[PDB]
RNA sequence: ACACAGGUGGUCAGGUAGAGAAUACCAAGGCGCUUGAGAGAACUCGGGUGAAGGAACUAGGCAAAAUGGUGCCGUAACUUC
RNA sequence: AAUUCCUUGUCGGGUAAGUUCCGACCUGCACGAAUGGCGUAAUGAUGGCCAGGCUGUCUCCACCCGAGACUCAGUGAAAU
RNA sequence: CGAUGUCGGCUCAUCACAUCCUGGGGCUGAAGUAGGUCCCAAGGGUAUGGCUGUUCGCCAUUUAAAGUGGUACGCGAGCUG
RNA sequence: GGACCGGAGUGGACGCAUCACUGGUGUUCGGGUUGUCAUGCCAAUGGCACUGCCCGGUAGCUAAAUGCGGAAGAGAUAAGUGCUGAAAGCAUCUAAGCACGAAACUUGCCCCGAGAUGAGUUCUCCCUGACCCUUUAAGGGUCCUGAAGGAACGUUGAAGACGACGACGUUGAUAGGCCGGGUGUGUAAGCGCAGCGAUGCGUUGAGCUAACCGGUACUAAUGAACCGUGAGGCUUAACCU
């Protein structure tokens, strides 16, 4: 059940005795507890709602506080809500980490981008540069052409425009797993993940595959 | 040239709706002599909040 | 686009940069208190604590490092003789910055920048 | 990089210096040739003591190169310069019956395993 | 939150040798070549000083017959017999790129023997 | 028209570097030039560095780069010598 | 060919091919000697062709530091 | 006819299918394997060198792929000239 | 010479992301270096010559280094291929009746989405005083007394044009200094000794420290009030009142 929260903590090797080195990602689980299981009655599917860590009382405001007091005194980082497969749940005492994935291959991981303000365009949308040496009259970057023909008199939506750039999802959907430790929230992944060391992410098992 | 038409009072006018902003952010007053400042800002007696400050 | 920063840009060139700060901290260790703009006077927060930080020193190696990098006329020997001494128990914490307002008629912030402890 | 037009070395037995690769091949085009590329080469030279005729046109196989080699590994295994050897048409492996050069054991591939099969230092 | 500094150094060895560049090691390594496991002996000067936690790679330049020759080995992979520290060198630099420059009598390093 | 990135004939000629009234650093002597402070966006004008190939760019090695000086040695076709 | 349109006529050279380039051929649409011929050393803000050298021109882009723009406060236009 | 920039390119896109190339089906004068051919189908997709300022057209390398058309036979208040 | 199927093996074209593979850039770091002026002189340290010059590079960034797929299922069709059968005893793919099926269609996969004002669903948190006046679903005035929360005040960033937004403003870690770690560079800067001296040997596997991140109370980061109050319009059947 649920997609999964945890934290990008380094890059780290894992050898093989054939002779290649294997460079792979160090993840951390923070794990997900039960807060509310969900009647058929309501929408139309069986649901559950998680809550995740623990945070210092000097942070969370009443509103979110009283609802982390309704099941008990970690608190903090908000809510999520999932549907239910393949199984009926309960609430008292439960909790998941990195077990989830004692039988799975693949997994498909969800987190944010970098912070890069109005971003242009060269790098965003790939608009090509042009000439600095020979013609090219004050024109070493122009920003595509927003207007397939001077007749119409019009810019389409079916085009892109520089604008604020990162603080949003990325994602990776087909992503190896390599090992797991259910004492230490180890989750180690092949390759590279979005994002640098300390970023907060979401994982899931993978779908496409 | 480069424009059609004179622009109107509501054209030129749209600017003043964005006003709502309090001056000066209603200051701060000193409550061991009565005189006002800045937030954080040094009163006019090398005092700040009952304590001599600056070289004068 | 700058990805990241630890000490700022400033307006005029790197030249003028090395020989301003080095005269504002050999100023400000010749009159104990100076008064200029905030994110400048944090720049040179940045410059005259790694020179206290020296000023406590005797090695032969130390005692007389890089002279004409920082150069005074008046107070090459007051420097060792109290000044490194006043903070040499401390670990950090050698000035304020006494952030306040204006310098001219409109509000640029303003530092009235001192050392922790005075003469007189 | 090696690519069409490019003098490419050969550590093939009395091949010559002055050679010329014309074309990069192994299926949809790739730009740029490394160890395993097999390419259309000419001889510009020949040489006296020679075995292939001047302005020639026949296959070759890449062996050595400035790049390097790192895929099979993650670590960079870098030779000097670039060179490469004359390879048949239809008969199978290289015409090269002594073959320049230390090369690596990583060089075992099927189509071209005659060169760690002949007098190599590895 | 614990495991912040730790996964990036268990799989590190505990004695490994601080040779420096212009120093010659004597690498030992086996490879399986699709049929059965044998053991290789590599030799040459050492051109940096391998200093990056886990992540060491170490560049050893050979230049003693025939052209060029250079390999790149990992600090703390398994596959290795014996690495030792076999000769001095007397290196006043950093990096020996510089050597990609020099032939004959002026490509050799020297111990200094004192 | 302007505290105007423009124009305006000669004379005198201290030390180190260099062949040199080229040109690097200064003496003697003079100047410190009339918006300022922060920020460190797109996009530009004024600079620096680039690994592999290599003119594949372009009508065109345009532009930029390496080369760059001094004294000796040495120097082809052809020539009105 | 600054001279011959379809015409890159005709034979060869080099090429990886080449209306580009070169050696030549000659029933030259409209070569021809002072509104000069033909050619040679030296010569040119010299056209085109070939190669070597070096190279961010390009492959194909990426980084660093200056001055504006952006924020504040003083000073502050025009065609139409 | 009080502005009504010229060839090609560089450049950045969009619509048509009388489908080039891709998916599905058939007719066949189709033995495999390929062609010849047309009923459907528009989600996506289609040359590098040599000559010319070139588009045209010829040659080298040659097709997963160098289709045909509209938008001033698109494409100068971008660029080149 | 020598197919399709759904299912594997392995590549091309493309894009996005990582900085951990290797390489590059890197004027807050270290080493080398030409000339001259200043600091009176020396040992030397600085200024000027684009960052004078050449050689490595922390942190930051990055492609040439590097990974990966645009899939199956589900729903339902078009072209096509067909069944059973009436009008038309039979015949007939079609009328009545029922199938399968495409780089297409809708989902499934990823993202945004209730101003979807079609303002939906579900949960948490807070405010429980009263008068005065008018021709009043309009408001206006004051006393008594103030919440959940938001901003401002700030310290600041990996967030950024300005706004905005994460972090921090004490049972302490936002930025700086100070320390300790961890990289980089390459053996202090003086003093002896070896030598005709440029230079070498010893102290010294050294010195110097910044951006990476663990400490530390050393320096800095107000009292508070304005916005948001005092339970918030209407009605139906049944019950409470």
């Amino acid at each position: 059940m649920i997609g999964l929260v945890g934290k990008k903590v380094g890059m780290t090797r894992i050898f093989t005795e054939d002779g290649v080195s294997i460079p792979v990602t160090v993840i951390e689980v923070e794990a997900n507890r039960v807060t509310q299981v969900k009647d058929l009655a309501n929408d139309g599917y069986r649901a559950i709602q998680v809550t995740t860590g623990a945070k210092k009382a000097n942070r969370v405001t009443k509103p979110e506080a009283g609802h982390f007091a309704k099941a008990g005194v970690e608190a903090g980082r908000g809510l999520w809500e999932f549907r239910l497969a393949e199984g009926e749940e309960f609430t008292v005492g439960q909790s998941i980490s990195v077990e989830l994935f004692a039988d799975v291959k693949k997994v498909d991981v969800t987190g944010t981008s970098k912070g890069k303000g109005f971003a242009g365009t060269v790098k965003r949308w790939n608009f090509r540069t042009q000439d600095a040496t020979h013609g090219n009259s004050l024109s070493h970057r122009v920003p595509g052409s927003i207007g397939q023909n001077q007749t119409p008199g019009k810019v389409f939506k079916g085009k892109k425009m520089a604008g604020q750039m990162g603080n949003e999802r990325v994602t990776v959907q087909s992503l190896d797993v390599v090992r797991v430790d259910a004492e230490r929230n180890l989750l180690l992944v092949k390759g590279a993940v979005p994002g640098a060391t300390g970023s907060d992410l979401i994982v899931k098992p993978a779908v496409k595959a | 040239a480069v424009q059609q038409n004179k622009p109107t009072r509501s054209k030129r006018g749209m600017r003043r709706s964005h006003d709502a902003l309090t001056a000066v952010t209603s200051l701060s007053v000193d409550k061991t002599s009565g005189e006002k400042h800045l937030r954080h800002h040094i009163t006019a007696d090398g005092y700040y909040r009952g304590r001599k400050v600056i070289a004068k | 686009m700058r990805h990241r920063k630890s000490g700022r840009q400033l307006n005029r060139n790197s030249s003028h940069r090395q020989a301003m700060f080095r005269n504002m901290a050999g100023s400000l260790v010749r009159h104990e208190i100076i008064k200029t703009t905030l994110p400048k006077a944090k720049e040179l927060r940045r410059v005259v604590e790694p020179l206290i930080t020296l000023a406590k020193t005797d090695s032969v190696a130390n005692r007389r490092l890089a002279f004409a990098r920082t150069r005074d006329n008046e107070i090459v020997a007051k420097l060792f003789n109290e000044l490194g001494p006043r903070f040499a128990s401390r670990a950090g914490g050698y000035t304020r910055i006494l952030k306040c307002g204006f310098r001219a008629g409109d509000n640029a912030p303003m530092a009235y920048i001192e050392l922790v402890d005075r003469s007189e | 990089m090696i690519q069409e037009q490019t003098m490419l070395n050969v550590a093939d037995n009395s091949g010559a210096r002055r050679v010329m690769c014309i074309k990069v091949l192994g299926g949809s085009h790739r730009r740029y040739a490394g160890v395993g590329d097999i390419i259309k080469i000419t001889i510009k030279e020949a040489i006296p003591r020679g075995k292939v005729k001047k302005g020639d046109v026949l296959k070759a196989v890449v062996v050595r190169t400035k790049k390097g080699v790192r895929r099979p590994d993650g670590s960079v295994i870098r030779f000097d310069g670039n060179a490469c050897v004359l390879l048949n048409n239809n008969s199978e492996q290289p015409i090269g019956t002594r073959i320049f050069g230390p090369v690596t054991r990583e060089l075992r591939s099927e189509k071209f395993m005659k060169i760690i099969s002949l007098a190599p230092e590895v | 939150s614990n495991i912040i500094k730790q996964l990036e150094q268990e799989q590190m060895k505990q004695d490994v040798p601080s040779f420096r560049p212009g120093d010659t090691v004597e690498v030992k390594v086996w490879v399986v070549e699709g049929s059965k496991k044998r053991l290789q002996a590599f030799e040459g000067v050492v051109i940096a000083i391998r200093n990056r936690g886990l992540h060491s790679a170490f560049t050893v330049r050979k230049i003693s017959n025939g052209e060029g020759v250079e390999r790149v080995f990992q600090t703390h992979s398994p596959v290795v017999d014996s690495i030792s520290v076999k000769r001095r060198g007397a290196v006043r630099k950093a990096k020996l790129y510089y050597l990609r420059e020099r032939t004959g009598k002026a490509a050799r390093i020297k111990e200094r023997l004192n």
